[PDB]
Formats: structure tokens, C-alpha cells, sequence
């Protein structure tokens, strides 16, 4: 065939639904596969469709429309563990697989009680934590100032989830996350 | 099902390499793919069955051998930096003619470098929880930093009282670049372990951030003043404080 | 006009000095289009309109698949021979293909034979296999447990096969879609004393599909009619005949043209 | 196992006329298994310049083949098709009925 297109990335909320589309333009069609690939892990088979319809396996369902040349992978009741890349692949007329570039799925946790704060840790490091999942963390402008992306940790026993971004490097915790639109009520201890 | 080796490898340009793949599922077809950022899996070579092999989409610089039904090895005759990639071996019950899915190996991370002079293990440091966070939330977050390492071949893990923990942990999925403008930038990786203020307040509780680094092998040549940047574990630790 | 595409796979265990252990041949209507065997280990075109229109990657790709399908057939015939407690040389055959009828409707078939007798017949409408005996029934249960493979085979017969056939029909249009009308004559002769034989003989026609019959006073015959096979004359055309023993007329229909030869 | 002996038909490409160039065909069909030997003969002797199709497959699982040679029929020359197959104890010589 020639082309397979799926979005680069998708973000949705924990507990909600996401639909990942895959369109293909090929010289023949012998089936469409979906694979899940956790970060740093091997891809694993999720589904196969070759005729029209929707098939479901647990919270995951896969649809195919042969005339529209598209499929979707639908995930219901989204969980944090669904954060992964999803790969679409089509088998062409010569039974060769054509791989999509994959869709990275990001899940926004449900933050029950937000407490936005920027703390200082000693061996210095700046920790922006407990903010609501709508907050986006932007990178730094300074060369020797490093800012990580958001990380969701889960304190299983306490059924508590929290967002955090670490900053390190003149440098103060007061201006560490200045290049980001942080909540107006972010607690800055002294 | 599919066993692939090695998990990590550093090569110097011009060096030869053989990637091994074996499957005990009695599968007929075997495949070697490379995975690169921003693109779909690309087939290097494949073997429809025992006794035959053929080129995929990116065969230049490689060759393969279907040794028997079980094994399919991938060889880099003269490694080049462009061959820096994630390699996946895969197998299927029958040939591509059918509905059968692929079974993938665990992947092999290969880094090809002109010289081994920029290879560095990480320096690891543990940052103890902020007093302010303990009084404001009754929670205590430990932060770990693995910095200055190259290539990005690390695995970070938290260890509490000699046992590995997963709860209250979040490690960055990708390390960031310390010199974003440089082609051979070194890397940094952060992780957090969040515990209850009472757990951190217990002085019997020992917290250790462990970083496994995959670098040079015993065979690799080293004449530099600094210690040989071999595969090694680098740790930083902290004990509970009242 | 009705057209068909079909691919055959033949496996022979313990073959003689010159018999290949595996052969695969493709046809469009009565024309060979492709060949592969366990001696050459290469898939090759068998029609110049196939060779001219398919790039070398087609033959390179299918050479690999056929080497794999040859190995799979060797194993399947070993397993079948074990189920039957058979020794010596036995054959396994596969036939897959489709037809595009004149009215636009289609047919698809996928069948297997063991020692040249029906073994397994796929029913693409219920996604089930029809088994001739207990050995075939054992295979049927395993194949029927793989729902996705059944759907894939239905899609192949109904969509892919028809698309391949339309493509090949266009490649070889000057051969497959031409018409060479028949040359038809009636020969009369006293055979056994008082027994007159009437032969209506046709030759030089293409496509091979022809209708030939004998009529008496305009109405259909109730007497014995002998029919000759439709045979290849070796130049791309065919020959056939119908005979009776003696107002008689021979009726011939070929590619929408009716012909009558009154005796 | 059921073995099927070949049907053997010997005929000219065009209606035969002595002194006029033609083609002699031998169509061997409906046989199973596939191993077969076919020769065309002029007065009991094997013809060297003989063309043949590849082994071909019927939908009924049997096989067929066409052997042919350019020839000029005469009143004296006798032509035949000689075939050997596992179902035959001896090769079968099938004579052309001279159209």
C-alpha cells in the first residue's frame, strides 16, 4: 500500500472515553491490527478487523469501515495504566504490514483536592506538585535550567494521585516555573 | 515467546554486531524491525519460513541468517551511527498470508558512536523531603536525579529497607538533554518517591534510589584517565528523619 | 462475459526422480498466469501480459511466500498421512479463487483435496468448513475455532480476489476479452448399413464456452446425442462436436451469436 | 486411494487433408496422480520436435496436458500418442483416427 495515518498524540481524562482513529490508503486490504506499546516495552497485539463492524475485548473495542478506509480503537473507563502508544498496522494486497507512526495516549488523573505548591528539596531541587491536571508545565528558556514534564504518582494504599514537575540548576524556587501558566493560588513557602 | 539479545549495546563505528532472536512457539515467519521516533516500524529483513530470507524496506548495512526454524539473527557488518535504534524481532505462526498477529521480542537498544570518549555513567543524588510539604500536606516527596550520563541507557528504581517499591513512585519516561544544542548531549533523569510524613519520620526506614546504567563491556578498549564507563549501578540514599 | 481467477497448490510426498514435491499454478479463465515449484523455488509469469504488467517486486515477494507455503504444505501432508495411517506417496491439493459473472454478481471458493478427492470445502456464508470424513472433521474444528482467519478468507474471496481478477483481465484484455467465432459444419455419412450419422463440428473458436445441440423439426431431440469434449487446438482456439443418428438442424450458440445448420 | 487413468485424445488442429501442413495434438486429461509420460509417434517411432504445455490443474483435482507437433498428414504415415501412467501396466499407444 502507501499510507497509514493516526494522530501523534491524544490526551483524555481518567474515567472517560477516548477514540483513536486510523485511516489508510492502500493497494489492497487484508486486515487492520492494533497494538499497544507501553513506554520502553514491546508492542503487544490488541485487536484485528477485516470485515465491517465493531468488536469488543473488555474496555477496548475496535471498529472498521472498509468503504471509508478507517478504523478506531475505543477505550472506555480510562485508567492511568492505559498511558501508552497505540499502533495501527494494515496488511496490503501482498500480505505486507504497513505501520502507522503510533498515537501516544496521555491520561489526565482526576485530582480530588488540588493543593498547588512549589517546594525546595535539599541533597538544590524545586518541586511543583499537587496541582490540577489542567495545568501545563512549560520548558525553561535558561540553558543550565532543567524542567521535567508532568509525572503522575499513585499512593495505592491511600487511593491518592498527584501531579509533579521537577526543576533544577542565582536560581530560586520562586522563579523556577515562571515560563508556565501556574495556578494564581500556588503556595510558595519562605 | 520471543527471546531477543542484547537488551543494550554501545558500538563504535565500524564494529560488527550480531543480534540474536529465538522463538520456541514453532512459528514459521520471523522479522527484524527497527523503531525510530516519529515513524512507524520499519522492516529490515524477514524470513517467511525456514530456508529463506529476504530484504525488507531498510536492508542496507544489515544481513540476516535463518539458522533453523527457531532462530533468526541480525548482523551489522560495519556499524554506523544511523543504525542507533531500537530493534525488535517478531514472529508469526504462518506467513504474512493470513490474519495471524505478530509476537515481539523485548527490544534491543543499540547506540553507535564514532568514539567511546563521551560515554559517562550517571551521578546519582537523593533530595530529602521539604519540611514545608510535611506540614502542609502530611506527605513527604523524595526526589532522585541521575545526571551527566551518556548514552541514555538507564533504569531507575526505588529501594525501601532493601525491598523495591512501585507505590508512590513516578520516574520521567524519557531523560532530558543537558546540552540541547549539542549532537552528543549528555542526559538527566528525575524520579519521585512520595511517602506519608510518619514513614519518612521513622529513622529505621532507609530509602535508596538505584540507577542501573548500560555502557561499555569488558572487551571495549579504554586508555583515558577517568574510570572505564562500564555497565554499573550508581546509587544515592537517605535515612528517615524525625 | 464470465471470468475466473484461481490459484492451485499441489503437494506430493515421497515423489519420484522427476516429480516436484510442491507445485503452485495460477489461472485466469483457462490461461496459465503464474508457476512455482520446489525445484525452481521461484514464482514466474506464465503469460506475457502478466510479465509485462507486474514489476519484479511482485515475483520477488510471492517467491518468499510460496517457499513458506511449500514448507507448510509438507507438514500438513505429513499430519494428514499420520491421521489416516498412510505410508508411501500421497497428494494434497488446494484450490482458491473467484468468479465475476456477466450480471455483476460474484462467487468465491476455497477447497482442499487429499489423494485427488474432496476433503474440505469452505462455506464463506456461514464461515464453516464442510468435512468429508472424521479426519477432515478434526481439521474443520481447529480451523473453525479461529474466527478472524475465517473472516479474512471471506474478505479475500469476496474483495481481494475479485480486485486481482479485474486487474489481470485488464492486463490480458487483448487475449481474454477477444472473440473468435466458430467455423461450423454438418457432416453426413451412412455408417452401419441403414444407419446415417450426423456430426455437427465446430473449430477455431474462443472463448472455449460454446453451446451445441441437435433439434428435430424445430423441437428438442428425445434421441441419444453424443458430445465431443471442448478441446484445445493448440493455437489458442478450441474445437467441439455433437452427433446424432438420422428435418434435423444443428444449433450453435457462441458469445451472444446463434447459428443454425439445417440438414 | 482412487487413481484415475488418463483420457487420451488424438486429433489435428484443423480438419485434415493429405499433403497440407497441420498440427497433431494429443490431449491427456482426467488423470490422478500427476506423474505421466507422453510421446508422439510417426510409424511407431518417437517424434523429436514435440511441443507441450505444462502440467495443468482441473477443478475436479485431476490433471491435463497437451502435446503437439507440426506435421503434414499422408495416406501412408500412421501417427499415435504413447502414454505411461501408474494406472497402466504397459504404455498405451493411442492411434490418430485420421480425422
Amino acid at each position: 500500500g502507501q499510507n497509514i495515518d493516526q494522530p501523534t498524540e491524544m490526551t483524555a481524562t481518567e474515567g472517560a472515553i477516548v477514540q483513536i482513529n486510523c485511516t489508510y490508503q492502500t493497494s489492497g486490504f487484508n486486515g487492520l491490527f492494533w497494538y499497544q506499546q507501553h513506554a520502553g516495552e514491546a508492542p503487544t497485539f490488541l485487536s484485528y478487523n477485516v470485515l465491517d463492524g465493531l468488536e469488543e475485548k473488555g474496555r477496548f473495542s475496535s471498529f472498521l469501515s472498509r468503504s471509508k478506509g478507517y478504523s478506531y480503537l475505543l477505550l472506555k473507563e480510562l485508567q492511568m495504566k492505559d498511558s501508552a502508544s497505540y499502533l495501527c498496522a494494515v496488511k496490503d494486497s501482498n500480505y505486507q504490514l504497513i505501520w502507522g507512526a503510533g498515537t501516544k495516549l496521555i491520561i489526565k488523573p482526576d485530582i480530588q483536592n488540588p493543593d498547588p505548591a512549589v517546594y525546595q528539596l535539599r541533597d538544590s531541587v524545586c518541586l511543583f506538585t499537587d496541582f490540577d491536571s489542567q495545568t501545563n508545565v512549560s520548558q525553561s528558556k535558561d540553558s543550565d535550567v532543567y524542567i521535567t514534564d508532568k509525572c503522575v504518582l499513585d499512593m495505592r494504599s491511600m487511593d491518592f494521585k498527584s501531579n509533579s514537575a521537577v526543576a533544577w540548576s542565582d536560581f530560586a524556587c520562586a522563579n523556577a516555573f515562571n515560563n508556565s501558566i501556574i495556578p494564581e493560588d500556588t503556595f510558595f513557602p519562605s | 515467546g520471543v527471546t531477543q539479545t542484547p537488551k543494550f549495546q554501545v558500538l563504535k563505528t565500524g564494529q560488527s554486531m550480531t543480534l540474536q532472536c529465538a522463538q520456541d512457539m514453532n512459528h514459521n515467519s520471523m522479522y527484524w524491525y527497527r523503531q525510530d521516533p516519529g515513524m512507524g516500524l520499519r522492516l529490515i529483513y524477514y524470513s517467511a519460513s525456514e530456508g529463506t530470507t529476504d530484504k525488507g524496506e531498510v536492508p542496507n548495512g544489515y544481513n540476516v541468517s535463518r539458522l533453523n526454524k527457531r532462530e533468526f539473527s541480525l548482523r551489522l557488518e560495519s556499524a554506523a551511527p544511523s543504525q542507533t535504534s531500537v530493534y525488535f524481532c517478531a514472529s508469526s505462526v504462518w506467513t504474512g498470508e493470513g490474519s495471524g498477529e505478530l509476537f515481539f521480542g523485548e527490544g534491543s537498544r543499540l547506540t553507535v558512536l564514532e568514539d567511546l570518549k563521551n560515554v559517562f555513567p550517571p551521578e546519582v543524588a537523593v533530595f530529602e523531603p521539604s519540611e514545608a510539604e510535611i506540614s502542609h500536606t502530611q506527605k513527604a516527596t523524595l526526589v532522585c536525579l541521575a545526571t551527566g550520563f551518556y548514552p541514555d541507557h538507564v533504569e531507575l528504581s526505588w529501594w525501601v529497607n532493601g525491598k523495591e517499591v512501585h507505590s508512590g513512585v513516578c520516574t520521567d519516561p524519557q531523560p532530558l538533554k543537558e546540552q540541547p544544542a549539542l549532537n552528543d548531549s549528555r542526559y538527566a533523569l528525575s524520579s519521585r518517591l512520595r511517602v506519608s510524613a510518619t514513614f519518612w519520620q521513622n529513622p529505621r526506614n532507609h530509602f535508596r534510589c538505584q540507577v542501573q546504567f548500560y555502557g561499555l563491556s569488558e572487551n571495549d578498549e579504554w586508555t583515558q584517565d577517568r574510570a572505564k564507563p562500564v555497565t554499573q549501578i550508581v546509587s544515592a540514599e537517605a535515612w528517615g528523619r524525625a | 462475459r464470465t471470468h475466473s481467477l484461481r490459484y492451485f497448490r499441489l503437494g506430493v510426498s515421497d515423489p519420484i526422480h522427476g516429480v516436484p514435491e510442491f507445485i503452485s499454478v495460477g489461472y485466469v479463465d483457462s490461461h496459465p498466469i503464474t508457476t512455482y515449484d520446489s525445484v525452481t523455488r521461484q514464482k514466474e509469469p506464465r503469460a506475457p501480459w502478466m510479465a509485462e504488467n507486474l514489476a519484479p517486486d511482485h515475483w520477488e515477494r510471492y517467491t518468499q511466500l510460496l517457499r513458506g507455503w511449500q514448507q507448510m504444505f509438507k507438514v500438513e501432508l505429513k499430519r494428514l498421512q499420520r491421521h489416516y495411517n498412510h505410508s508411501g506417496s500421497h497428494t494434497y491439493q488446494r484450490m482458491i479463487g473467484c468468479e465475476l459473472l456477466e450480471d455483476g454478481s460474484t462467487t468465491g471458493f476455497l477447497q482442499y483435496a487429499y489423494d485427488g478427492q474432496d476433503f474440505l470445502i469452505f462455506n464463506k456464508d456461514t464461515l464453516s468448513w464442510l468435512a468429508v470424513d472424521n479426519v477432515a472433521h478434526t481439521i474443520k474444528q481447529a480451523w473453525e475455532a479461529n474466527q478472524h482467519e475465517l473472516l479474512y478468507q471471506k474478505n479475500w474471496l469476496e474483495e481481494e480476489c475479485i480486485a486481482w481478477l479485474k486487474r489481470f483481465l485488464e492486463y490480458g484484455k487483448d487475449t481474454l476479452q477477444r472473440t473468435e467465432p466458430p467455423l461450423v459444419r454438418v457432416n453426413r455419412k451412412e455408417t452401419f448399413p441403414g444407419v446415417t450419422a450426423l456430426f455437427c463440428k465446430a473449430h477455431g473458436f474462443y472463448p472455449p464456452e460454446i453451446y451445441m445441440t441437435w433439434m428435430k423439426n424445430g423441437e428438442e431431440i428425445v434421441q441419444e446425442i453424443d458430445y465431443g469434449d471442448i478441446l484445445p487446438s493448440g493455437d489458442g482456439t478450441y474445437q467441439a462436436w455433437a452427433s446424432i443418428e438420422l428435418l434435423y438442424s444443428c444449433h450453435v450458440e457462441h458469445s451472444g451469436v446463434h447459428m443454425v445448420l439445417q440438414v | 486411494m482412487i487413481q484415475r487413468t488418463p483420457k487420451i485424445q488424438v486429433y489435428s488442429r484443423h480438419p485434415a487433408e493429405n499433403g497440407k501442413s497441420n498440427f497433431l495434438n494429443c490431449y491427456v486429461s482426467g488423470f490422478h496422480p500427476s506423474d505421466i509420460e507422453v510421446d508422439l509417434l510417426k510409424n511407431g517411432e518417437r517424434i523429436e520436435k514435440v511441443e507441450h504445455s505444462d502440467l495443468s490443474f482441473s477443478k475436479d483435482w485431476s490433471f491435463y496436458l497437451l502435446y503437439y507437433t507440426e506435421f503434414t498428414p499422408t495416406e501412408k504415415d500412421e501417427y499415435a500418442c504413447r502414454v505411461n501412467h501408474v494406472t497402466l501396466s504397459q504404455p498405451k499407444i493411442v492411434k490418430w483416427d485420421r480425422d
